């Protein structure tokens, strides 16, 4: 292949240009995102029961849906929440690689055949089935600067004139509204109702009758009579359109002949469907849209597409209505990309400098400057073929591979510049001989490198999904690099490189270059002399090698392991948790204190605060809240003091003297769609119908034993809410029947008045929306208000609730949890400093087995993933090691010589561990792929040394020591060039403090440390390995 | 609105016997009340924490403290089968014939859940067997409605 | 694929203006399109024009005064003039629908409305003419 | 049956239309509501979209608007079909 | 039509570049390919 393209340099160019074009075309049309699908696919069933408590939702909706969730393929586990806001969420999580479309439809199909079993009230609200495993692209916030519109006024415009047009934008998937469109509110008055002998039942009945859309046929309709002249639609009652029309609804005609209209017993206004969530943006009323990205959709296009489409409606907006962006992940993706491209360009101009230091001409310095970019571009075309995206993992995958791609360029160009200077052959002839020596090794190296990286993709779960991004990326670029090295770099070498005089090593030159050439020639002689001495007493250095294996093994166990490093993404969360029974108003005071602090004490760092009243991660209700803190650009936040981790700790400490309310600030995890990743996720399960009260006792018993081991376990806490005082009202069936009061009139009056009731739909400015009846606030606040409500008996008399009802205080759950269709309580926590998660999990299991009979447990989330991805971790290392050996065995045609290469692995590892341990970083995926690319490059250096040594012994019949010392002399310069260019290439990544620096630090540190040691140690040990391995494992061959 | 008052309420609910003792010594109000009018003695009785009931009564807690709907520690203890706590409360002068806002008594609630042992102890301390709730129901009526013959025999 | 020659334009109401105001805007665009025969040719609406509709109003007061249920009224009007699918039957072993409707000659003209009686709570039969008024009004036979 | 254009639009069409979101590869949606009590909502997808995946995602969204439709409309049956296909032939049947 | 408009010129450009590179590889020349690609309009004039 090389010889063919050496004779045809333009053919070589044509192939490279085609690869560049294919690459550049892929780069344009490839989807760009922060991460790919890491989190296992998850489908969420969402339903609501207006007015219903946690237990009413659980026992009429949740359990019914859960019992029908069977005959579904690839289901790992199922979890559900049923809360005091009448909301249920059932989450079905499927195995990694499950078709999300097939998962959703199989869940929907099972839900669809439980729909007739659900309460009509729940069906009317609509039971959504959605893919929840996807992450928020951005949050569009909407406010009115004029202060004319309330939260409900804004929410209506966003729902009715935005939500849909946004869903239609290019690359947009799921969309969720911060509030609801207008509902027609009938705020009933019990004084006025009682005065005219009326109840909520009569109101609802009157609304359904007088707010109706009636089908009335046609004049001259089919089948007609002969001679019919006119055909015309008949229009009867149509849906009401205004508060006025709803006010005119005639409830009854009195005996005296006077009229009771709906407006005589109720206040009538456009309001929200629900009032359980209050959203603010820097203290002023707000709505918004949580937009999600679609399958293989460009995040940078979707973001720009929405911002352009929203600016197209700017003129159509009413006065004051402004679009804001409190949460956007587009700015972080643009920097993450720009920083990676900067690293790739910096790495190329660094190879240019190192190539001009050693070879000292602009003709040789351009070959790696052409070949490396071609491969980088070509990789994208390969990634496009596999269906991959441009993301943090694939992007850093190329940064980690640059050492391998740069080497393939240097190795080829150096070996020609060596042969020309040593032998005096012309460029075209020098390249043929030079390529003849390495061609076979480069192919062998490719098979070996494949066996190192490919098995990394066959990891299961979310960790495997992360790993597979690096695996395919590194193997793809590496495979192209070897192809370019057998086609273009030979052709370019034969045509571009000028000849060198035999024995000319540039020591006849003057100035700096003259000094360096004389300096390095002496250094090369000193190196061969030093190795020559080392080879005469190998025994000593084998003991030094063992000390490194022991030293490595020690540092490896001592070094803690993390998922992925935390990043400043220009956003963080503040959660608010008031005590049991705490009201919306009290929670709003605390969010206002939190909002004021950020716009005051962090005025320089914070851009906006999006305060959300009535939603938390532990659960939702009036005693929970959240604040999306949107930071100013990184360019306006210099120093570690003005970073997310610093502002976080400053805020959490500032919220210590807070007026009895738990307020914590925390940074987002690297992958938000995964959640925390640090610590464990335990599920305590009732498996004998014990009940919720007994499950709490068992939970409390486990948490108390967990607190007895602060040595092992730390912050072992429940994820859910505690039981709160509930107002339990009992109806006396006897007294109800005695007075002639229907139990249906009672429960409808109580329900519709205190809970609210969705009656039917109406037409608001041409759009269909809901009609709700409910008590005006002031008649449904306190227990004494119960006696204000009258029901009409059969005899026509009005009976108060106090007649046929009693009430008492009783505790109950505001948030009932279930796991795999059984009552559960989720318990979070982590291993204490020094201890591992595996050790902590082992203790929790032993504590759980002391709990009462009927109480079981299970692992979920990242604990389930870890427990699974454990038995396969060693086997994939074993598969990799065996295949590498067999590849090396085929290349060298020997069962023994491969060991001389495979012994070089720990030389690179010791450096990474020391560098990471010294700088106090963790054993994350960036560090682990860093080792493999370090081990791979150190192995490649050993393969080329052993090749040259073995070649000289076979091809020229040289002695073991002569061939070994000849090999290391020839292979020193190219090793030191690659090592230097790459070490300089990753230096900006180590000192990086800006945006995305968490990942860069993890990549650079382990690589720089690992390369330093691998470089220095290998050049001395590789020849020791060959000599020892060849002497021990050989028949009566020759040391001469 | 004392901080140590709110801690005692939370502490007495979870059953922290030693944290109660500490808060008592620190000078925390024994008769601190919830939004719903529950004291530590209400919570200790409800969740069935005997030692805390004994510790609170030793530090001069109101044994006849009533919530916003007129219910007392004895109501809760008698209702949910905490026999040992019913005895202690009654030993410290608990109103055996205490009426909540519904006219319901400890004897009604005990009879409702068929707690025979508690019913017999309440009767020993002079519980009015003929006591009527707002609907005119006696403990005996409740026992008949529930079909509890053993309990009906005792109240006849 | 359909036609393929010419263009396909959609005029959209994006401020809850209403159907009558969308027509005005449509007519305004078609009139400007006719002013450019040089560029545009046969610029026409794909849909139907508004037609006379027989709008009948029920007097809720008079209905309650006479003791006539508004449900009996709308079911009588609906089932008689529109037709109503009641339930299924078995025709030669195959399940098919049962429809109730007025015979043609009693649901042709406005005067036929007064032929239809509803029964009040008191048991008396009240004609539609008692509790209803009617007028001609334009509306869409095809809303897009 | 018996419904006018506006009755069909404001009880059937708008209700179904409001639930046509979270559907992949949707270019545009159009609907007719007429005086014969008939509604047709047409969802056109991008070239190369899996027609089976398109139909089922529409059906799944319609299925959770069914309880909001008038009983009279539900009883008639709400069909979801691939309309992009063309007529092979029309069989006519007469009695001589 | 409004959609399939921006892509019409680029696909002609992609086609022209690849034809040139194919001819360039065949003849081993950057110049000689032009001698072939100049023949395009000779067939087009007749069709039109
Ligand atoms: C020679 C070494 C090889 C190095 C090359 C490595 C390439 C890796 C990064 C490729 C990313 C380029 O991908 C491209 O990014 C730009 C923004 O930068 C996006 O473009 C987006 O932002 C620009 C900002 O000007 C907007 O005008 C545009 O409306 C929007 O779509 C494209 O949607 C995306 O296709
Ligand atoms: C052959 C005896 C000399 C051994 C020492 C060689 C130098 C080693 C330096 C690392």
């Amino acid at each position: 292949m090389p010889n063919f393209f050496i004779d045809r340099p333009i053919f070589a160019w044509v192939i490279a240009i085609i690869i560049m074009l294919a690459g550049g075309l892929a780069i344009l049309k490839l989807p760009v995102a922060q991460y790919p699908t890491i989190a296992p696919p998850a489908v969420t069933i969402s339903a609501s029961y207006p007015g219903a408590d946690a237990k009413t939702v659980q026992d009429t909706v949740t359990q019914v849906i859960e019992q029908n969730m069977n005959g579904i393929d690839n289901l790992m586990y199922m979890s559900s929440n049923s809360d005091s806001t009448g909301t249920v969420q059932i989450t079905l999580t499927f195995e990694s690689g499950t078709d999300a479309d097939i998962a959703q439809v199989q869940v929907q199909n099972k839900l669809q055949l439980a729909m007739p079993l659900l309460p009509q009230e729940v069906q009317q609200q609509g039971v959504s089935v959605e893919k929840s495993s996807s992450s928020f692209l951005m949050v569009v916030g909407v406010i009115n600067t004029d202060g004319t519109m309330t939260q409900e006024d804004i929410s209506d415009y966003v729902a009715a004139n935005m939500k849909d047009a946004i869903s239609r934008t290019s690359g947009v998937g799921d969309v969720q509204l911060f509030g609801s469109q207008y509902a027609m509110r009938i705020w009933m008055n019990p004084n006025e109702l009682n005065k005219f002998q009326l109840t909520p039942v009569d109101v609802i009945t009157a609304i359904k009758a007088q707010n109706a859309q009636v089908a009335a046929g046609q004049l001259g309709g089919t089948p007609p009579v002969k001679g019919q002249q006119l055909n015309a639609s008949i229009i009867a009652q149509t849906r009401l359109t205004s508060t006025e029309e709803f006010g005119k609804i005639l409830l009854k005609v009195n005996q005296d002949g006077s009229r009771v209209l709906l407006r005589d017993v109720a206040k009538i206004e456009l309001g929200g469907e629900n009032y359980d969530i209050i959203a603010e943006f820097n203290g002023q009323p707000a709505s918004g849209l949580g937009i999600k990205l679609a399958t293989g959709a460009n995040a940078l296009d979707t973001a720009a597409a929405i911002r352009a489409e929203l600016a197209k409606m700017e003129p159509f907006f009413p006065s004051g209505l402004k679009i804001v962006y409190p949460y956007d992940t587009t700015p972080f993706v643009k920097i993450s990309i720009h920083e990676v491209v900067k690293t790739l360009v910096e790495a190329i101009i660094l190879v240019f400098l190192v190539m001009y230091l050693f070879l000292q001409n602009f003709r040789a310095t351009l070959i790696p400057t052409i070949a490396v970019p071609v491969v980088l571009l070509g990789t994208f075309a390969v990634l496009a073929a596999f269906g991959f995206s441009i993301n943090t993992l694939t992007m850093f995958g190329m940064v980690l591979a640059i050492g391998l791609l740069v080497d393939d360029a240097i190795v080829v160009v150096e070996n020609v510049e060596r042969v020309m200077a040593e032998e005096g052959l012309p460029p075209k002839e020098a390249t043929r001989k030079s390529m003849g020596q390495i061609q076979g090794a480069l192919v062998g190296i490719a098979m070996v490198l494949s066996a190192v990286f490919v098995p990394m993709a066959f990891f299961g779960g979310s960790t495997g999904a992360i790993y597979r991004q690096f695996s395919i990326t590194i193997v793809s670029a590496m495979a192209l690099s070897v192809l370019v090295a057998l086609i273009l770099t030979p052709a370019l070498c034969a045509t571009m490189l000028k000849p060198i005089a035999k024995g000319d090593h540039g020591e006849g030159k003057k100035g700096f270059f003259g000094w360096f050439n004389r300096m390095f020639e002496k250094s090369t002689h000193h190196y061969t002399d030093s190795v020559g001495g080392i080879l005469r007493s190998t025994g000593r250095y084998l003991v030094l090698y063992l000390i490194i294996v022991v030293g490595m093994a020690y540092l490896f166990v001592r070094l803690p392991s993390s998922a992925l490093p935390d990043e400043d993404q220009g956003v963080f969360m503040t959660m608010v948790q008031l005590p049991a029974g705490a009201t919306q108003e009290r929670t709003q005071k605390v969010l206002n204190e939190v909002t004021h602090y950020y716009l005051t004490k962090e005025k320089n760092n914070v851009e906006s605060v999006f305060a959300v009243n009535g939603f938390g991660f532990a659960g939702r209700g009036q005693n929970t809240g959240i604040a999306f803190v949107s930071l100013k650009d990184w360019a306006d936040r210099p120093g570690e003091e003005n970073k997310v981790e610093a502002i976080t700790m400053r805020a959490t400490r500032a919220f210590s003297q807070i007026k009895d309310a738990m307020v914590f600030a925390f940074n987002l995890p690297a992958i938000v769609e995964l959640g925390t990743a640090t610590g464990f996720d335990f599920e305590l399960i009732d498996q004998a119908g014990l009940g919720h009260e007994k499950l709490t006792q068992a939970r409390n018993q486990l948490l108390a034993e967990a607190a007895k081991h602060p040595d092992m376990l730390t912050s072992v806490r429940p994820n859910g809410l505690e039981d709160t005082p509930q107002f339990k009202i009992d109806i006396d069936q006897e007294k109800a029947q005695a007075l002639g009061v229907s139990i249906n009139d009672i429960n409808t009056t109580l329900g519709a008045a205190w809970g609210g009731s969705y009656v039917n739909d109406f037409i608001d400015r041409g759009r269909v929306k809901k009609v709700y009846v409910m008590s005006e606030a002031k008649y449904r606040m306190l227990p004494d208000d119960i006696g204000d409500w009258y029901v009409r008996a059969a005899d026509g008399q009005m009976v108060p609730f106090s007649a046929f009802s009693s009430s008492r205080w009783e505790y109950g759950s505001p948030r009932l949890e279930r796991y795999n269709g059984l009552p559960s309580m989720e318990i979070l926590g982590q291993a204490a400093p020094g201890k591992s998660t595996g050790e902590a999990m082992e203790l929790m299991e032993q504590l759980a087995s002391k709990l009462p009979t009927g109480v079981g447990y299970d692992w979920t989330g990242m604990s389930y993933q870890e427990r699974l991805s454990g038995n396969q971790a060693p086997s994939l290392y074993a598969i990799s090691l065996i295949v590498v050996f067999l590849c090396l065995a085929a290349l060298y045609e020997s069962w023994s010589i491969p060991f001389s290469v495979m012994l070089v692995v720990p030389l690179g590892v010791i450096g990474a561990l020391l560098a990471a341990t010294f700088r106090g970083l963790t054993n994350d995926v960036y560090f682990q792929v860093g080792l493999l690319t370090t081990i791979g490059l150190s192995a490649k250096n050993a393969i080329l040394i052993v090749e040259f040594a073995k070649d000289l012994m076979d091809k020229e019949g040289k002695g073991l020591i002569e061939a070994t010392l000849d090999a290391v002399r020839m292979r020193l310069r190219p090793i030191l060039m690659t090592s230097l260019a790459f070490i300089l290439g990753v230096m900006p990544l180590v000192i990086s403090t800006g945006a995305g620096s968490g990942a860069q630090n993890a990549v650079g540190t382990g690589v720089m440390g690992g390369m330093v040691t691998a470089t220095v140690l290998a050049i001395f040990f590789v020849p020791v390995f060959f000599v020892v391995v060849r002497r021990r494992f050989s028949r009566k061959n020759e040391d001469i | 609105g004392s901080d140590l008052g709110k801690k005692l309420l939370e502490a007495a609910r979870a059953g922290r016997d030693d944290e109660v003792r500490i808060l008592m010594a620190n000078g925390a109000d024994v008769n601190a009340a919830d939004v719903v009018g529950w004291t530590p003695l209400h919570l200790a009785a409800y969740w069935g924490h005997l030692e805390i009931v004994e510790v609170l009564l030793k530090n001069g807690a109101d044994v006849n403290a009533y919530d916003t709907l007129g219910s007392t520690p004895l109501h809760l203890a008698a209702h949910f089968g905490h026999l040992e706590i019913v005895e202690v409360l009654l030993k410290n002068g608990a109103d055996v014939n205490a009426k909540d806002d519904n006219g319901i008594t400890p004897l009604h609630l005990a009879a409702n859940r068929g707690h025979l042992e508690i019913v017999e102890v309440l009767l020993k301390y002079g519980a009015d067997v003929n006591a009527q709730d707002k609907f005119g129901k006696t403990a005996f009526d409740i026992s008949i409605n529930n079909g509890n013959e053993d309990l009906a025999e005792i109240l006849q």
